[PDB]
């Protein structure tokens, strides 16, 4: 018994087959108040919960590298994303979690990992991704792969609309293989949710 | 209810009134008091629905002018399953801790 | 005591107001109350809050 | 909170799991002694009446309650509109003990009369089912009563439960829905 | 006394300011607990009535007070005058439930029949005027209310107000003078 | 010198005529953390801050009694709005402030009140509106009047877009007099701050 | 109390004869007690009597 439960805000998750949660790059957060916002930011903690997104299907004729990315932050229609039109600059981490599930069944392996500064990856660079904070999805082990990963970045407080720090990645490193008994194929989710939530700068009404 | 090779991800949530419909979509409902959970070797999950309202009590009956549900709705969605095609979910429902009832009424038809 | 709430004493011995129960050894045989007082209220598992 | 459902032990999860704060409640209102504690009408009449709380309505809130319970025990409170006087017998008693007066007998005063009985059965409780495949030398034993009244004609009875004990709980049914979503009624409101 | 009017800061000033005495004053009869202590009547009535005490006069001397607040509690006591047995049925219950005997109902006893009664509204304060841009799925919700009474017929219908308690005051007017000067009166002297 | 200056969140408005602030029916909240909420509620701070608002133009033909209102919670473009769309139910008591600038030389008297559970007033009543919470504004003495109130109600938590608690009302008293040096007409804003928001039930996204 | 002039002591039971008031914590919240005890009652300015 893997048995994790997370909590964040008012949602949570919990899985029966977790390997562990990886910590990327920190374990903390830096200080979020800095000399950039004078004394002006605030933290939004109604932003801090899970929200969903598809990632893609993992099929038997992906490839080796088969990759899928979801830069983030993402299309939010929820308090987050009202706080990216409502604020000039924020900052916040992410606590991701992402699913493929079928059966025991099943083979293949995926590799999810959380990349900072997101740059299209030559095939041979894919062999390395292993560099950034990582976790494995395997049939025959876990349904599910958690990451946590700190703000980061050139400067202490970001604006999402133009740049996007993180960007989850997920790629088959060895192609799903099923059998009679199996899943025929295996949909991927991710269960994403931000951390420490500041934003800095109101922003006028657009009436 | 499933076998053991029958593999699902649920949702449950909690929608408070004020919306018109109930979403359809876990995106959707993501952005509600709900939980998640897997199958596994605990075949178990039990969630509690709370008590959020503007007024402390409530009515255990509902008026025939009553459109949407005057408390909100609960739903229940599937995230995936793998090879879970035709298994069941038992859903049951008790008392929480602080659950209470007054007012005693003799109400049916006799 | 349940829906009953006279201040003053009954005016007629309790022999004849009521039954008399008798014993061969009320107690807290509420069998009920102690299970549900036993229901696991936890969480299964490992916490990350 | 997950769990081994099948062992059948009880979950009670709370709101703090996601944040909430559980609440003080109150349950006097759902105290079975407290909540047996009202007269109830008995529909069925005849000059001669064997008291029998399963003659009760089963809709009712006292019937309904009772008929969620194996096995009670109770004492008893009657009231009782007749003509002629009022003659109630105990448990056991021959149908013809009815006539005689040397046997509780309240005279006739308006307008109508309350009474006090105690339990009278000679098992150590009673029961609403009773899964005899004979129980002889939906049929429940003769000796599941609370004693007989009689007098010149019985126009009403109520009846009620006192020291009510509740034993073994077993279904109990709300209305059953055929709209879509809720049974929905008239709930009263000012005009 | 001088003052800055604007700030409409409360300045009470006495005799004492061109050499009087302030005097002893008792103002028992003006504590709002026993003045809304007295029986009112309610005059709109049917076989099915529900308790809404905004149903009194709005110039009797409980109507008129009551409506000079927004909001108030209490508990209520009533006297009904009916044929035919009195049942009375919580705040929030079904219409149907008026029938049925196992919720309190009181058995005819002339001349009528004095009974005390709980708040039993699910808020916990009422108020007398409730702006609602809607309060659904002068129409105060349905929840304001101190549950139904039904009988065979309904005569008379008194009502009272045990433990008052009034919030946020509002406007209370006097008869409307067209007479130059005073409104005059036969007032009661002896013959 | 009569000088306040009133701060709510990142916003300051500041007087040279204050009257001092009339509090309402209470100098303090009740609590804000009762049964009904279980414990899902949270104060959003962030919507603590001014908004604006015009109310009339005081003008010499409009008579004793003229009176304007402006229900509360009205239509807001900021987050306060947005709370009140997110959430099925909120609570917070209001900061008001109004101003009626013409000049010394004008006369007349307006009567600034906010009233709980509004209904149109008869003519009559309008001679006992005092007994609300309330502050005048006379040119010869003011130009901004200061009301502070609770949130209220036969509910702990309420729903904005079914009742509205509280509503703002200015009446002429005495009507506004002009002579060869003074404003010919005076304008009257109200500039309003929402205060201790509380927040409860997360509705879903509309998508 | 208010209106109410028994000498004896009731014969029912409190919590059948009123409803049971609760709380999340009467008291001197009389604001308009405070109000009106808090009106300016002297003087404004220099006497000369």
């Amino acid at each position: 018994d893997r048995l994790l439960t997370t909590r964040n805000g008012h949602t949570t998750s919990t899985t029966q087959s977790s390997v562990g949660v990886t910590y990327g790059y920190s374990t903390e957060e830096d200080h979020v108040a800095g000399p950039n916002t004078s004394g002006l930011e605030t933290r939004v903690v109604q932003a801090e919960r899970f929200f969903k997104k598809f990632l893609f299907d993992w099929t038997t004729d992906k490839p080796f590298g088969y990759l899928t990315k979801l830069e983030l932050p993402t299309d939010h229609h929820g308090v987050f994303g009202h706080l990216v039109d409502s604020y000039a600059y924020m900052r916040n981490g992410w606590d991701v979690e992402v699913s493929a599930v079928g059966n025991q069944f099943n083979g293949g392996c995926l590799l999810v990992a959380m990349v900072p500064e997101w740059k299209a990856f030559d095939t041979r660079e894919k062999y390395q991704l292993t560099l950034f904070p990582h976790q494995f999805i395997s049939p025959r082990t876990n349904m599910t792969a958690h990451i946590t990963v700190p703000y980061l970045g050139v400067n202490r407080y970001d604006q999402y609309k133009k740049h996007k720090p993180w960007t989850l990645v997920v790629m088959v490193l060895s192609p799903l293989t099923v059998s009679n008994t199996a899943a025929p194929q295996i949909k991927v989710y991710a269960n994403i949710a931000p951390t420490y939530v500041h934003v800095a700068g109101e922003l006028p009404s657009k009436e | 209810t499933g076998s053991t090779d029958s593999k699902a991800r649920y949702m449950v949530a909690y929608i408070p009134p004020g919306v018109e419909t109930p979403p359809d979509t876990p995106e959707e409902a993501a952005h509600c008091i709900h939980a998640e959970w897997d199958t596994g070797l605990n075949s178990k999950f039990t969630f509690s629905i709370p008590y959020v309202s503007a007024a402390d009590y409530a009515y255990t009956a509902s008026d025939t002018a009553e459109t949407t549900n005057v408390q909100g709705w609960v739903c229940v969605y599937q995230i995936t399953h793998g090879k879970a095609e035709n298994d069941t979910l038992l859903v049951s429902a008790s008392a929480g801790k602080d659950f209470e009832l007054r007012l005693p009424i003799d109400p049916r038809t006799q | 005591s349940g829906n009953t709430g006279s201040i003053i004493n009954n005016y007629y011995m309790q022999q004849y107001q009521n039954s008399m129960s008798t014993q061969l050894g009320t107690q807290n045989n509420d069998w009920f109350s102690k299970l549900a007082s036993s229901a696991f209220t936890g969480l299964f598992g490992a916490l990350l809050a | 909170t997950t769990t081994t459902g099948e062992s059948a032990d009880p979950v009670t999860t709370t709101v703090e799991n996601y944040g909430g704060d559980t609440q003080v409640q109150r349950r006097h209102h759902t105290d079975v002694g407290f909540i047996m504690d009202r007269f109830v009408k008995i529909n069925s009449l005849s000059p001669t009446h064997v008291i029998d709380l399963m003659q009760t309505h089963k809709h009712g809130i006292v019937g309904a309650l009772l008929r969620a319970a194996t096995y009670y025990f109770s004492d008893l409170e009657i009231v009782v509109r007749h003509d002629g006087n009022l003659t109630w017998v105990p448990n056991g008693a021959p149908e013809a003990a009815l006539s005689n007066t040397s046997n509780p007998t309240a005279y006739n005063k308006a307008p109508f009369t309350r009474l006090a009985l105690p339990y009278t059965a000679p098992h150590r409780v009673l029961a609403t089912v009773y899964d005899g495949t004979n129980k002889y030398s939906t049929q429940l034993p003769a000796s599941f009563n609370y004693g007989a009244i009689q007098a010149q004609a019985i126009h009403e009875l109520l009846v009620r439960m006192k020291r009510a004990e509740l034993y073994c709980p077993r279904p109990l049914l709300a209305i059953k829905v055929t709209s879509q979503d809720r049974y929905k009624q008239k709930i009263i409101a000012p005009a």
